């Protein structure tokens, strides 16, 4: 066979920083609960 | 695999068959063709955007999202603005050959 | 009276004039009955946010209404509305419009959204005059005050056909106007039946939903129009320069609804001569950057000129313009102090030069995609 | 700006002043805790406003003074106060009080070498739970810790930080 | 569950976004609607689709 | 070329000018980020240019300036800008203005030992997020970290590596 | 789902049935219903209790726990005091839709 084959992605959101350029807009507290929506949808994804 | 064009009716196979298979997965918009909702690209959506430095890497993760669906034998590249004249960007669609 | 419970209020409760997005105030006018139930004078602006506000001050019937629900609908805008009492005469009705120095010292008509600053703290950028601006002169009157204002003027055609339209584009040319001709229709819960809304105002929703969702260097065409349904005209749309509908109308400078019968706008340049003013997005960070320079720099007209002054906003410029190069709104800049017309002779006067240059980033309006395949570095078959 | 610099200092213990004894202060550091944030794309780690460090006050005494040595480990915090001021006099004389009211525990007592002919030192610390510091009669700064009010020129920013999600 | 059109809306478009899919789900569409298929498809701004249960 | 070496400086924070404050400066440290690559064959590990380290400039104050207290823990990044300024004056008397243009968080006030007869110093720290030095008229630094623009004499090196790969 | 108005009789359905939908959750204290104990809110408990700091974050908490066990279509946002007047605060009930 071919086994599984894993990608980790590591990191770290700092939700207070300002969007870049100083949108009037600040990096969420919702910017990682919108990858949790997105993986309960029993779904594979394309990364590109 | 022969397939005919699609303007003058005339069977070409190999590699201008190819290269249509292309433009009809670009070109095409969701949902527009008929019981196939989930064929075409997103990229009549990023018509008439501002070509910033994420408009490009949003085109090429588009382009290899479409073209990964209905397009096998298509191993994409890359995609490049090489010129900007008003409002006509043009984007060298490169990418190997598999299949 | 007061109460000592748990209680539901349905009615509005706190301020929301502290924001004031200063991209996305829209100038309006257009008729209505100044009964009892339009807490409005007809002449005199008034500032509006909700569509609660344009209940208090406008009549639900009256076409101010039918303008401010077209355009909240779509974004959270903020609205100079004036009023024009209603007339016999269709060209005199126009003249309602126009207004002008008629009273004593009193503007009337699109003139008092000249009086948008001083009364509210919004500056205009978006003019429509929904229905009235098939008629010459007020979209006349609508071009000679956007230059005046720093403005667009979101005119519309008639709802005639196409070279009726097209025609009706070919009297202008003037850098400050966007016409949208397919008057488009809207669902309706006491006519039960199609309406006919004259589709200037939803343009203006779109363009307060564009810039302060999307930036105002984005390009407000292909983007959504809520509160919609069906085009006066089927307008057909191919892709590969046909005898369309779409690109006869494009050509002509004229954007158009187009996809699905109410979906999409279409188009995005404007009445212009120039090419180098074609689209709106080169109008439109023309001048909301060169009054967002001049908002935060507000100092510079005091402060008076020592040494360190002409130096002081010449990086204070500088590191505002980098903000809007960072978020994307321009690509990359210079700013310097002018050089040579710069002189003691005049700097006593007051006056002081800098000199801005700037390029702003082109909307992607036509894509090419010249595909090539290849193995390693050429056509292996061919 | 004129130059100006440090002349005299004073140091309050809980209303008496020691008037003749301190030789040295020590306002406590005012640090911010920095995370290192770099990620995909960007190239040189920035620093990120995540909190204070610890603030930690030290003076220094001469003199086996009583009003001093009475607050080191009592059972209750903030029963130390402390008030530490200075005057910084200018070019042209025009002299500019330095007041720093902070409110912390008495931390660590260590007399030193108490060699016969070198006068001895006591040297003092305060774990500081209330910090204040004012220039010339305005607030500049004013540490919470155990409250939600970092006041920077007497508004808040942990305020702002709310208000922004 | 009825659905309103525009000028435009179409009939495997609306199942599909009513639905998530188009497997046995268009004809169902059309069984319970009298006259619907007789329209044409191109649909005009206020017909009416009463999408069912269990396509 | 010439001698040439410093003889005084400057300094501006938000456009008010410290003229007659600061005793020190310390522009920040440019540090490559280097991994010791050694390989099979290879006998010496060579150093690879690899992003940069952390900027941090230092600059130090003798009085209580609001000016510069005022930028301390603010809630927004880069509203502390700062300009710190130097000249160098050459052999034949061409001085040549040495500007570095920095927008950093201001990081770090650490008032240090107040004793009475010895002057006081303010050393800051600020959390470099931008920085560009001139060194005559023309531009040789310009590092973002928060962008992808790293200008070396006018010349973005980022861009380069992009087009590489 | 079609439900009737409390006031008047008249059967409203899509939203105004969502507000008073919501209304009848928040004033309703505890154990007032017949047969149904845990239904309603707290809130008539932090009835005339004064406004910290901490009654803000228990009036959040609160409502978010009785509209979530006989509310499931609204996810709820943010509760904002708005305004003060002489005991009457008033609060902003944001909440996004579900459902």
């Amino acid at each position: 066979g071919m086994g599984e084959e894993s990608i980790l992605l590591k990191g770290a959101v700092f939700p207070l920083r300002r969007q870049v350029g100083n949108q009037e807009k600040v990096v969420g507290l919702e910017q990682l609960e919108a990858l949790r929506r997105l993986a309960e949808r029993r779904e594979p994804l394309i990364l590109s | 695999m022969i397939g005919m064009d699609r303007r003058s009716g005339l069977p070409l196979s190999g590699l201008a068959h190819l290269k249509q298979s292309v433009e009809d997965i670009l070109t095409t918009p969701l949902g527009s063709r008929r019981m196939r909702p989930e064929y075409g690209s997103k990229l009549r959506r990023m018509v008439d955007m501002p070509v910033s430095e994420g408009w490009k890497s949003a085109v090429q993760a588009e382009v290899a999202r479409s073209l990964g669906r209905w397009e096998p034998r298509i191993g994409l590249s890359a995609v490049r603005v090489v010129a900007v004249v008003d409002g006509r960007v043009d984007l060298l669609l490169s990418g190997v050959f598999e299949g | 009276s007061f109460f000592h419970g748990v209680t539901v209020t349905n009615v509005d409760i706190g301020a929301r004039t502290i924001a004031l997005p200063a991209s996305s105030v829209i100038g309006l006018c257009d008729v209505f009955t100044p009964g009892a139930q339009a807490s409005a004078k007809p002449n005199v602006p008034v500032l509006l946010t909700s569509k609660k506000d344009a209940a208090a001050a406008f009549g639900i019937g009256s076409s101010i209404y039918l303008a401010c629900e077209a355009i909240y609908n779509r974004a959270q805008a903020v609205i100079v509305a004036v009023g024009v009492e209603t007339a016999e005469t269709p060209e005199a009705q126009a003249s309602a419009v126009i207004g002008g120095i008629s009273a004593a010292g009193e503007r009337t008509g699109l003139q008092a959204l000249l009086d948008g600053k001083s009364r509210f703290n919004a500056q205009p950028r978006l003019l429509v005059a929904p229905g009235h601006s098939a008629q010459q002169a007020v979209a006349t009157a609508m071009d000679g005050l956007a230059e005046k204002l720093r403005a667009i003027a979101i005119l519309d055609g008639p709802n005639s056909t196409d070279e009726a339209a097209v025609a009706y584009a070919k009297n202008f040319g003037s850098k400050r106007l966007f016409m949208v001709d397919p008057g488009v229709q809207v669902w309706d819960s006491a006519t039960n039946a199609a309406r006919n809304a004259p589709a200037s105002a939803y343009a203006a929703g779109l363009f307060a939903w564009t810039d302060a969702e999307y930036g105002f260097w984005s390009s407000p065409s292909n983007k959504e129009i809520k509160g919609v349904t069906g085009t006066s005209r089927p307008v057909e749309f191919l892709d590969g320069d046909e005898t369309c509908r779409a690109n006869l109308l494009n050509n002509a400078n004229i954007a158009t609804i187009i996809r699905d019968d109410g979906y999409r706008l279409w188009g995005n340049r404007t009445l212009s001569s120039d090419s180098k003013w074609a689209f709106v997005t080169r109008v439109r960070t023309m001048d909301l950057v060169m009054d967002a320079i001049l908002a935060g720099h507000k100092w510079a007209v005091d402060r008076g000129i020592t040494k360190t002054y002409v130096k002081d906003v010449t990086e204070g410029l500088r590191a505002f313009m980098r903000d809007l190069k960072n978020q994307g709104a321009v690509i990359n800049f210079e700013v310097y102090a002018d050089p040579d017309l710069n002189s003691a002779s005049q700097l006593a006067q007051g006056k002081v030069y800098w000199n801005i240059r700037f390029t702003d980033v082109p909307p992607a309006e036509n894509p090419n995609f010249r595909v090539e395949v290849t193995d390693q570095w050429l056509t292996e078959v061919l | 700006m004129i130059p100006q610099t440090l002349t005299n200092t004073n140091l309050f213990i809980d209303g008496v002043s020691f008037a003749g004894d301190v030789p040295s202060l020590t306002l406590p550091k005012l640090a911010v805790k920095t995370e290192q944030y770099r990620a995909g794309g960007m190239d040189a780690p920035v620093s990120i406003d995540m909190g204070l460090e610890a603030m930690e006050a030290k003076f220094s005494t001469n003199g086996a003074r009583r009003e001093a040595l009475n607050f080191f480990g009592l059972a209750d915090q903030s029963a130390f106060n402390g008030v530490f001021r200075g005057s910084f006099k200018g070019q042209k004389g025009a002299s500019v009080p330095v007041v720093a009211t902070l409110r912390g525990l008495l931390k660590e007592v260590d007399p030193g070498d108490w060699k016969a002919g070198e006068k001895a030192e006591f040297k003092y610390a305060v774990a500081v739970s209330y910090y204040k510091l004012e220039v010339d009669g305005r607030e500049v700064y004013e540490i919470d810790p155990v409250n939600g009010v970092r006041a920077i020129n007497g508004v808040d920013q942990l305020a702002g930080m709310r208000n922004d999600l | 569950t009825t659905c309103r059109t525009a000028d435009g809306d179409m009939l495997d478009s609306l199942c599909y976004h009513v639905y998530g899919h188009l497997l046995g789900c268009v004809e169902a569409t059309l069984d319970a609607n009298p006259g619907l298929a007789d329209e044409q498809q191109p649909f005009r701004a206020g017909l009416l689709i009463s999408f069912p249960d269990m396509p």
